[PDB]
């Protein structure tokens, strides 16, 4: 026998089931859906004009 | 009958010094080699801290030293195993073994670390030039596209820009040329299109992979030449006197900038000096001895860091006064102590093996974050500003075909 090391077990560590989502933070998702609305309303806006 | 002084990586006091007191049990650099230097050369010895608690000095009128000179010259004590720079005024009264260690005057500088990423940051992964050449080659094909299509048919100058602008943003396209020279170009530019974005893609991956942080400044020769970032001394010392009596060019123009600088850029104390490193940002590098420096630097919290060689050479010595018969049973235990291996070993276990942090851990520790709205709002901003503008040209246009 001899000394020897002990550490914790690594967990399975399963991913999350939006884990695609991470590479961009909330703040940046939320930010995207607004300026989605806000771009689409302004193009309606400027096409129409009588 | 040794001085001493209190020095923290030198002589230090250890836990519970009132249990473990005297030359019996002390802590220290300095202590292993007057246990050292004994064990070569068997005497007698007593460790008797200094009581000034400072380094030899003159005064003009008084014309008497202190500390662990004083403490020489009068016979109060047999040598000195401390931190003495070597000098001319002390050598003239003390007998200077050979240097036990050589320095300088360091660059104190606080550890590079990430900054806040700037507005305007998305276009880090290119160049400027590559950015400006996008600009003009866009502009540029859409001209070509429009001169071929009007020699030899509704690619007029407004709708070939926006034939370009669509090709190069990956969105579909809404007519496509059908002569073979408008055909030419659109093939061309194509290509060149997909390799832009291939590349922009590509080293913004390696950008966010592998972070590589540079230090701000390298040497004094090219801290004199930045001077946006304020360097500074302590008070009054072995670094204002070798400033101020220096005539190298570099250093000549390293103390005008100080002498003549606001606020007060001199720290009262060395204490405060780090202090004041850590506190501010990378404005500020710190100009001690080169062995405090690498002290300070493995302590915790290990914020700071040693940048560039030293600037002045000078070393430490074992004084001994002048009719001693110990004077020359120094010199030669020194030199062999050097030689040995030994003093090295001395330094490295005292320094880096009693440090607080270690560079190896934390080589890469690399952890990757999300991307936060910081670095990317520099686009919301470009975003917004161009629906504003958007809105004004559509009623300029309005207000005019009104008229
Ligand atoms: C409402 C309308 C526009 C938004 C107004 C933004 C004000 C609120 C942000 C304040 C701010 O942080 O200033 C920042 C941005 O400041 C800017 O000037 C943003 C640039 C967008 C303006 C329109 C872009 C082009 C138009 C469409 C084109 C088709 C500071 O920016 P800076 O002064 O340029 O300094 C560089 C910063 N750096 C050091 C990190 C590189
Ligand atoms: O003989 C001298 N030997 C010295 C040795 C040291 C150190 F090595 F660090 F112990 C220092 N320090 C420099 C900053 O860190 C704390 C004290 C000062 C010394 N000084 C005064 P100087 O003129 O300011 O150099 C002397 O005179
Ligand atoms: C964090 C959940 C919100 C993400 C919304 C993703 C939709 C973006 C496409 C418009």
């Amino acid at each position: 026998l001899g000394i020897s090391i002990m550490i914790k077990k690594p967990q399975k560590s399963k991913p999350g089931v939006f884990s695609f989502l991470d590479p961009l933070a909330y703040e940046i998702w939320m930010c995207i859906v607004f300026a989605y609305i806000g771009v689409s309303v302004v193009l309606f806006l400027v096409s129409r004009f009588s | 009958v040794v001085t001493t002084i209190l020095e923290s990586p030198y002589v230090m006091m250890k836990k519970n010094h009132e249990m473990l007191e005297g030359n019996e049990r002390y802590e220290g650099y300095c202590v292993d080699l007057a246990a050292e230097i004994a064990k070569h050369c068997g005497f007698k010895y007593k460790l008797t801290i200094v009581g000034d608690g400072k380094y030899g000095a003159r005064d003009a009128d008084t014309k008497i030293w202190n500390g662990m000179v004083g403490e020489l010259v009068y016979g109060k004590a047999d040598i000195a195993i401390a931190p003495l720079t070597i000098t001319l005024v002390r050598e003239e009264v003390i007998d200077f073994s050979k240097p036990f260690m050589s320095l300088g005057i360091s660059i104190m500088i606080k550890k590079p670390q990430k900054s806040k990423p700037g507005v305007f940051s998305f276009l880090d992964p290119l160049a400027y030039e590559i950015w400006m050449c996008i600009v003009f080659a866009y502009i540029g094909v859409s001209v070509v596209l429009f001169l071929v299509s009007r020699f030899s048919n509704e690619f007029g100058i407004f709708n070939s820009l926006w034939f370009s602008l669509g090709a190069f943003m990956r969105q579909g396209c809404d007519i496509s040329p059908r002569s073979l020279s408008g055909r030419i170009v659109g093939g061309v530019w194509w290509f060149f299109t997909l390799i832009i974005i291939s590349s922009y893609t590509a080293n913004l991956a390696a950008f966010l992979t592998v972070e590589r942080m540079v230090s701000p400044i390298e040497s004094a020769e090219d801290l004199s030449k930045q001077t946006e970032i304020a360097y500074g001394t302590l008070d009054s010392g072995s670094t204002k006197e070798f400033f101020r009596r220096s005539k190298i060019a570099v250093f000549d123009k390293m103390w005008t900038y100080m002498r003549s600088a606001e606020p007060s850029v001199f720290v009262r104390t060395t204490a405060e000096g780090v202090a004041r490193v850590r506190k501010s940002k990378g404005k500020y590098a710190y100009l001690l001895e080169s062995t405090m420096n690498e002290y300070i630097e493995q302590r915790k919290p290990c914020d700071t860091m040693k940048v560039g060689g030293n600037l002045d050479s000078k070393g430490y010595g074992i004084a001994t006064p002048k009719g001693s018969s110990l004077g020359n049973a120094v010199n030669l235990a020194v030199l062999k102590l050097n030689e040995e291996g030994l003093l090295d070993k001395l330094k490295n276990k005292w320094w880096y093996d009693k440090g607080e942090c270690g560079s190896g851990g934390g080589d890469s520790k690399e952890k990757t974050s999300a991307l936060s709205l910081s670095n990317v709002a520099g686009v919301f901003y470009i975003l917004v500003g161009g629906l504003g503008l958007a809105m004004l040209v559509a009623l300029i246009e309005f207000c005019y075909k009104s008229r």
